[PDB]
């Protein structure tokens, strides 16, 4: 049905190996860079997280049975709610491992400025909102980085896997198949040329005999 | 010995064999081993292609059968196994696959060796 020609195809399939092997060489160290730096961000992430998780909650959990009627008061003095449509600051960024968007969680929420209410807890709960915001930026960058480094990792293992099967020995067997048929064609050459020789000698053998 | 049966294909597989001409379950355990390994090695293709996986929990059992058939069965050194010893223990690796997901072996033989 669809079968490869020998003479036309030859020159394409020899440069096929040149093109492939070199391309894949550098393709290799292309993602390697990006994963080495990625360890750096995942580790560093949680640094702020242990520190500020606990000092947020410090006041929160100590303002639940002194709240549920001082809930009103606390929300009043403080800076009103973050917008539900893009209260966060979304950033777009094109990078290898496809176009993945990032973002940083910084918005207003105030701190140490609610008037009236519980002496200590009110103000301490308001201040705590910062320790959500700030802390959240770390996870804001690593969970979006996670989706980028997903793309790379998967495409990487894909190409290796694929290459060692369909591609590489296939781009081989093409030269081989070609070769062998070019070669074998030249049996008929020699056989014909043989019989040609036989004629020639047979002709000069009628001058001197029969 | 390294024998891979997946590119292997024989001419007869129910001739010179049958109930009492070899063992009653020889004929049964033939086709069984074949499609069982198959569905193991198959997965190991598709894992690279997407994520680091390509399996559920209903794939994970056929998965261990490609390890099980491996160094336990295929490998043996040069030790002589008997026609008994072969199929007998071939049913201890077939305990790891669900018996309700077997379709290449008959049910009356499930009750003879489990």
């Amino acid at each position: 049905s669809q079968v490869s020609p020998t003479r036309m195809n030859l020159l394409q399939r020899r440069g096929q190996l040149r093109l492939a092997q070199k391309g894949v060489d550098l393709l290799k160290k292309k993602r390697d860079a990006l994963v080495a730096e990625f360890f750096g961000l995942v580790r560093e992430a949680m640094e702020a997280r242990k520190a500020l998780d606990q000092a947020a909650k410090e006041a929160y959990a100590a303002l639940l049975l002194a709240q549920a009627f001082d809930g009103p008061e606390v929300v009043a003095g403080a800076a009103l709610g973050v917008p539900p449509l893009e209260g966060v600051e979304a950033e777009v960024e094109n990078v290898w491992g496809s176009k993945v968007p990032r973002l940083k969680a910084t918005f207003p929420d105030g701190a140490l400025l609610s008037p009236v209410g519980t002496p200590a807890y009110t103000l301490e709960a308001s201040r705590a909102f910062r320790r959500y915001a700030e802390a959240l930026i770390r996870v804001a960058n690593t969970e979006t980085r996670l989706k980028k480094i997903g793309e790379e990792i998967k495409k990487t293992t894909r190409r290796v896997n694929a290459l060692e099967q369909v591609v590489i020995p296939g781009i081989r067997a093409q030269i081989r198949f070609i070769q062998q048929v070019l070669e074998q064609r030249e049996r008929e050459d020699t056989f014909r040329l043989k019989r040609i020789k036989g004629k020639i000698e047979a002709r000069e053998a009628e001058e001197e005999g029969g | 010995p390294p024998i891979d049966p997946l590119p292997s294909l024989s001419r007869l597989m129910n001739n010179g064999v049958g109930k009492g001409k070899t063992r009653e379950d020889h004929k049964q355990v033939s086709d069984q081993l074949y499609s069982a390994y198959a569905n193991g090695v198959d997965i190991r293709k598709l894992v690279a292609i997407i994520g680091e996986d390509a399996l559920t929990e209903n794939d994970r059992r056929y998965l261990q059968f490609a390890d099980a058939f491996e160094r336990f069965f295929i490998n043996q050194g040069q030790q002589n196994r008997s026609i008994e010893e072969s199929l007998q223990i071939a049913w201890a690796l077939l305990s790891m696959l669900p018996q309700g997901e077997l379709k290449r072996i008959s049910k009356d033989h499930i009750g003879k060796y489990y």
